């Protein structure tokens, strides 16, 4: 039960600066990698003191890791657990998947394979990226293929960051989602879709300070950790990564999860954390609500959360929630616990929610794809770099199926 | 890091690049008159995007990846007097005769003579690069050298390499008065190249660059020392994502910039704008926030172009913030109002490629740069297409183009190839309406 | 152990949380008000009106201390105190506090706001109880126009003011105008089926039309209305 | 914290405030030539009483809450040359013509012109304040601007706000020689305002401020650089309770100061004194203890006033200690001797409002400031009332007051309104005897 991690793209590697500074805090390690709990999950025990993490910092535009391995964290990561190559998967899926992807994918896999042959209980892949760019979404789409083709019986959890519904942040970005959300739907066993519009808002209510993408990622980096902290801080109701596919993914397409965190050393009395965990504004996606009923919610409550309270709290929450008609009365919500909170908090909460609202994220990214693909509106950057319109409309016909697969799941 | 060559053709391109490498060297903490940095200490930012390590003593000169090409000697000899040992003087190529508003001297003539020597120095730069991912050719689209050899060089470089972006940061003819008598000729002869064999042609216009230094930088007579600083601060703004690896710097390569800004292969003429246009007199309590710089980005008299930008359709937009930002959600939400205010083109649902660079500008602390691929940029070239036709119904000047090797059949092709350019936004305006 | 004591504990914690939040960040006053309204409601239900009053005064003092004055917030807070006074049976004070709310809005921009139209309606109703018909009519008409301009003519809030005017005219035995008002209310209320209006309001309109038609000497249409109200009240058992 | 605006009217008020914000910025560890603090670190003390956060980078400038108003341009242009980017230059209002000893130019004239612009900047400051609880107008009671517009502004500010203290820290005419020929006029025209519409008028006198820098700061010729530092160190002493939240700092607001010092609405002309008047030559072994500073507070030649303080009745007294104190019971017991020594006014049983501030002064470690509301302050104004009458039996100068808009009926009112002022201490002297 030792989870490999992949951090592809500038969006993913910037989470890796947030995640491996929170994974070292929750396991109680210093920034160099030595000892200041199941530490075997994230960290490969190289020596008696030093714990090198099981992360590939796979990246094009090698200035992101120059921030990481320049300042304070060069001693932590192993440099045979990385790739840095120019050019930079030029916010272009076909650069990241085909042009500058095939240059690195032999090095990516043989660094993954040199990190999973050191294991001794490999279970998962917390592959962290965005579906927006060209490195996180292009090479992230390529790794998901090659990793499922190499490990077809291991759970591959994709921790994506959706393009914002607010504005673009990249011009060709609705192309890069559907070219990636295809390969997530085909290979990954469950994806957590996160949204920088919700990551702005929830961090805006968190801090008395206007956020930045280091502060946004600490919401993600807890969600990346809280999913896999019933796997390493065991407690009661041990929820491994195999139970986020059997419990939360009803149909073979509906595996795009909307995760919240609460509280947003911070203590919380916990009849209100469950009201904070399943707040509609605390879910980290712009999912639909007035035309949205859930499929399967989760609740990983970590720290000083005793299980008697959820018979009164969570049964009250699930009455307040909206599930599909084919989910039972008090059922439909799995639970879990950890015996150790994150450092800085005293009782946390997570909620992977599989919901029809995430199809509104899909319907946005198809309605943007609908105008933009038929008018060839950035298509020649894919065509002149390997990927034709046949390969791109076929990416739409799965996501248009997937946006229908939640509307079939109501 | 992604290396990038700044080729400087013509007098108008060199005098930008005279001031461009003044800026970029000062931006990296390098002396712009010696090429050497401060003694012992590394240059700030990522120097190797534009520069090269000359001498491994850590105090020696850093030669910029820049070839300065002009057929007149007086322009680069002005640069050699005002750069010292900064440039590589094997790259500072000059000739004697000049071109003089004749496209067919820079293209097929004295520029043909320098082309085995110019390309033998791009090959020197590119082989010296780690992996070069853009070539920023600075010229004008008005003269005989910058529009002549710039049309030659770019067609001699994508023909040779082809897997590299050519951002022709170029200066259009001002419509208020023509600085060359054959200036609506020489544009259309370069609009063959800058449409076909350049991946993007970043325009600038000397009328708008006068107004943005007179009304905005509050001086009486804006000289070409200050036209080549409005352009420079924009060219040192679009290349701050290329040169800086900072806190949360969105590292935008040229290809990474042009995939967001060239929608289909005939729509890559990009305008530009800069914010704040606060004068350098330290207007500290009048320094503009991010909610109001974007209000000053998109004024009609705020782009570096003769056209009126909000009177036509912004097809692809790339707002490159550069500097100290406190407000990320106040960022991009001002653009959310600007998604509603500005004429966009469905034909594209959304297009705002947003760069952040934490390394601030020299003149400004919170600086913003725009790159709007506008449909109005055919309306600049509608003037040039019309001023060509008034000088072709008469069959203007003389034999001057025709005696050098060009033909009347060829000139009518390049007018059509500029007509194919102007209609290519007219295709994209009403279909984008 | 009682259900009400449980609701109070929960509402108190939630208020204390919003208080602390506004200690760390003095700007977050709006959220404190919301939490206070729930706790104040509960204190009213148990008859502790002085506690409820103290909560709203606290909200008010925080609003008053903002460096950027928020008149809309103050308007709302005064209207919550006004409503508190009304439920307490302090009818003069309720009118006084709605009037204060209106004066704050009139001095700033907020003449044609959601809050203001609501306040004018509620104030008109207090004036009816004070037996000041002309003042009641005036405010109801103003609330009516504002809701007309804010929502369509086809809205729950417009029909509510129509209804309230209807009862006003009916109570002063202006039967003709009562009729017009209740019919306009009926017209709107029929066209609005979902959770944007409960059916019990529709039954009140028939009930009120019934008394109006009966007063008009049309005992036929009167019974037809009283019948349709009975059908509605019956049909919400299922 | 209680914000407080320092409005600076006239040349005499500005040149105090030129030196006052030199002190206060140096007192808070802020550079008085840029407005920015030391980089990254917070300013010492509570900055926000006088200052404002301009730029949220924690290293940007702190604009002081200060509007500098004068009808002559040369005074504020001296300040703009000697402040840099410290003040907000929208608050540094100047005109061309000046006033020139004419009350009826600052009050009803060129000062009437600036009044829509001055009050549009007080409204900018007050709306920017958290909750402003005092306005310290610095002027003179001698000139045409400081005594003219200072009489206009204070009557234009309590008329507008009214729930705010106006401590007019003002400079009386020296009786040894008049610096203006119409100077006993211009006082009495300002003693309308500074009695009626100002909550207190802290006086200063240029004769006593010469003697307290010649005999006490042991220099030959005390310039106005050192008159505006004796005043400053007193104005930076009465405002140390406003600006500092320290160990046991008795935080005295202006209203908290004037409730202790204005007994009834016509007795609010306050003198001042400072201790120690040790020169800045580091007389370390001659630094004065608290038992002997109070012996040097209450000398006849120790107050900043022409009158002799111990020759008349101290009506309300406020001794503001400021600095490192070791001795709290040795404090207040020296004043117990001074309750016996000094002429007090039963009519009041006891009045010594005693401020402590643990944050020491710049020039002094143990510094003491006095504010004695004296009955002798009518004897300064008895001179001004007499010098008015000698210049009104003749009906002195000319039409100069009368042509601007004033009337002979109005001028006789303001002489009576200053006669009502002088008798108001003569009421309070023999009844307080
Ligand atoms: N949550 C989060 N989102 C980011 C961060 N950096 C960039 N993004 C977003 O991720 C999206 C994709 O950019 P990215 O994948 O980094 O580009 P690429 O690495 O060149 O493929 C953009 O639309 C950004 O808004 C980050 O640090 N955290
Ligand atoms: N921005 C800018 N434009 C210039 C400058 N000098 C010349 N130009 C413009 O460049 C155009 C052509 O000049 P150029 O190409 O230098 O002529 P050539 O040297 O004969 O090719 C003219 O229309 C000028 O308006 C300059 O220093 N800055
Ligand atoms: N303490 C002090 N008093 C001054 C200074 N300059 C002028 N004065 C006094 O201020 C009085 C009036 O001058 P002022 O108001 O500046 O004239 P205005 O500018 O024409 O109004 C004169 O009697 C001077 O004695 C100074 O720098 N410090």
């Amino acid at each position: 039960r030792e989870i490999l991690s992949i951090h592809v793209g500038q969006c993913g590697n910037q989470i890796a600066d947030s995640f491996w500074r929170l994974a070292l805090r929750e396991h109680g390690l210093t920034e160099a990698g030595t000892l200041k709990s199941n530490m075997e999950v994230f960290f490969h025990k190289v020596r008696d003191g030093k714990y090198v993490p099981r992360a590939v910092l796979v990246d094009l535009e090698p200035g992101v890791i120059a921030r990481i391995e320049g300042g304070d964290m060069s001693q932590l990561f192993d440099e045979s657990s990385i790739v840095r190559k120019i050019p930079g998967a030029a916010n272009n899926w076909a650069r990241g998947y085909n042009v500058e992807g095939e240059k690195v994918i032999d090095q990516i896999m043989n660094v993954i394979d040199s990190a999973v042959e050191k294991t001794k209980g490999l279970q998962g892949f917390l592959m962290t990226h965005s579906i927006g760019g060209g490195s996180g979404s292009g090479l992230g789409s390529l790794i998901l293929e090659r990793l499922r083709q190499a490990y077809p019986k291991k759970r591959i959890f994709t921790f994506s960051v959706v393009p914002s519904p607010l504005i673009s942040d990249s011009a060709v970005e609705p192309y890069n989602a559907i070219l990636t959300l295809q390969r997530i739907l085909d290979n990954a066993d469950g994806a957590v879709l996160l949204d920088n519009e919700a990551l702005f808002r929830i961090a805006k209510a968190k801090l008395n300070r206007s956020p930045n993408y280091m502060d946004l990622n600490n919401i993600i980096a807890l969600i990346v950790s809280s999913v896999t902290a019933s796997l390493r801080f065991p407690g009661k109701l041990n929820t491994d990564l195999s139970e986020f596919v059997t419990n939360l993914v009803p149909f073979p397409g509906n595996h795009f999860l909307t995760a919240s965190f609460a509280p947003m050393q911070v203590r919380t009395n916990f009849p209100d954390l469950a009201r904070e965990t399943f707040a509609q504004d605390n879910f980290t996606a712009a999912i639909d609500w007035q035309q949205g009923v859930y499929l399967a919610a989760s609740a990983l409550f970590r720290g000083d959360v005793k299980a008697k309270d959820v018979d009164e709290n969570m049964a009250t929450i699930r009455k307040s929630l909206n599930y599909a008609s084919y989910m039972p009365a008090s059922g439909g919500l799995k639970l879990g616990y950890a015996e150790t909170a994150p450092e800085g908090f005293a009782s946390s909460g997570l909620a992977l929610v599989n919901h029809t609202g995430i199809a509104a994220v899909f319907e946005r990214l198809i309605a943007q794809f609908d105008i933009m693909f038929d008018n060839h509106a950035y298509t020649h950057w894919y065509e002149n770099a390997g990927v034709s319109r046949d390969m791109m409309a076929k990416a739409r016909n799965q996501i248009a199926t997937l946006a229908q697969s939640y509307r079939d799941a109501s | 890091v992604n290396n990038t060559i700044v080729v400087s053709i013509g007098q108008a391109g060199n005098q930008i690049a005279a001031s461009f490498w003044k800026t970029v060297c000062l931006e990296h903490g390098i002396d712009p008159l010696t090429g050497q940095t401060a003694p012992g200490v590394a240059p700030r930012g990522n120097w190797s995007s534009f520069f090269s390590k000359l001498g491994e003593s850590s105090s020696g000169s850093y030669v910029p990846r820049a070839i300065m090409v002009d057929l007149e000697p007086s322009v680069i000899d002005n640069v050699k007097a005002t750069s010292g040992s900064l440039f590589n003087p094997a790259n500072l190529i000059s000739r004697t005769e000049g071109a003089g508003g004749n496209f067919a001297v820079g293209y097929l003539g004295a520029g043909r003579e320098v082309l085995p020597e110019v390309m033998s120095r791009l090959d020197y730069e590119i082989d010296k690069c780690d992996n070069v991912g853009g070539i920023i050719v600075l010229h004008a689209i008005g003269g005989g050298t910058g529009s002549g050899f710039g049309a030659l060089l770019i067609e001699s470089l994508k023909e040779k390499y082809g897997e590299i972006p050519v951002l022709s940061c170029a200066v259009l003819p001002s419509p208020q008065v023509s600085s060359v008598v054959t200036e609506p000729y020489n544009t259309v002869f370069a609009l063959n190249t800058l449409r076909r064999s350049a991946d993007a042609c970043l325009i600038f216009d000397n009328e708008a660059l006068f107004d943005l230094a007179h009304r905005k930088w509050n001086i009486e007579s804006p000289t070409v020392d200050d036209l080549n600083l409005l352009i420079t601060e924009a060219l040192a703004g679009i290349t701050a994502s290329m040169r800086f690896s900072g806190f949360l710097t969105v590292e935008i390569t040229l290809r990474e910039l042009l995939t967001n800004l060239v929608p289909q292969p005939s729509l890559h003429f990009l305008m530009c704008a800069f914010a704040p246009l606060t004068p350098p007199d330290r207007s500290k309590f009048e320094e503009l926030g991010i909610e109001e710089m974007i209000k000053s980005l998109f004024d009609n008299g705020s782009v570096f172009a003769a056209c009126s930008p909000m009177e036509g359709r912004f097809l692809s937009t790339a707002v490159l913030y550069r500097g100290i930002m406190e407000d990320k959600p106040l960022a991009d939400a001002a653009l959310a109002a600007m998604r509603e205010k500005l004429p966009l083109t469905y034909w594209i649902p959304t297009a705002f490629k947003i760069g952040y660079v934490e390394q601030p500008g020299i003149s400004h602390r919170k600086s913003m740069v725009l790159l709007a691929n506008n449909t109005e940029i055919a309306r600049v070239l509608d003037r040039i297409c019309h001023n060509f036709d008034k000088l072709w119904q008469r069959k203007a000047f003389a034999n001057w183009y025709l005696n050098e090797g060009m033909s009347e059949e060829q000139i009518n092709v390049l007018r059509a190839s500029a007509q194919e350019l102007v209609q290519s936004y007219q295709v994209a305006e009403e279909s984008g309406a | 152990d009682t259900a009400l004591e449980r609701q109070i504990a929960s509402a108190s914690r939630s208020v204390e949380e919003a208080r602390r939040l506004a200690y760390h960040d003095p700007i977050r006053v709006g959220a404190l008000v919301e939490q206070i309204s729930v706790l104040a409601d509960l204190r009213q239900k148990e008859g502790d009106f002085r506690k409820a009053e103290s909560l709203y005064r606290e909200a008010l003092f925080r609003a008053q201390e903002l460096r950027k004055q928020d008149p809309d917030l103050l308007t709302g807070i005064y209207s919550l105190l006004a409503h508190l006074y009304d439920r307490w049976g302090r009818m003069d004070k309720a009118a006084e506090f709605y009037e204060l709310a209106l004066k704050i809005s009139a001095e700033n921009g907020l003449e044609e706001s959601d809050k203001v139209a609501t306040i004018k309606n509620n104030l008109a109703m207090i004036f009816k109880q004070l037996r000041k018909f002309e003042r009641a009519e005036g405010y109801y008409c103003e609330a009516l126009e504002t809701f007309q301009r804010l929502d369509g003519e086809q809205s729950a809030r417009v029909a509510s003011v129509y209804n309230n005017l209807g009862v006003l005219y009916y109570s002063h035995m202006d039967v003709d105008r009562a009729q017009v008002m209740h019919e306009r209310a009926l017209a709107i209320r029929q066209n609005l089926h979902e959770g944007q209006m409960d059916p019990a309001d529709l039954s009140q309109t028939f009930i009120n039309l019934g008394a109006v038609y009966k007063a008009a000497g049309d005992f036929q249409k009167a019974e037809a209305c009283v019948d349709r109200a009975k059908r509605i009240r019956a049909a919400m058992n299922g």
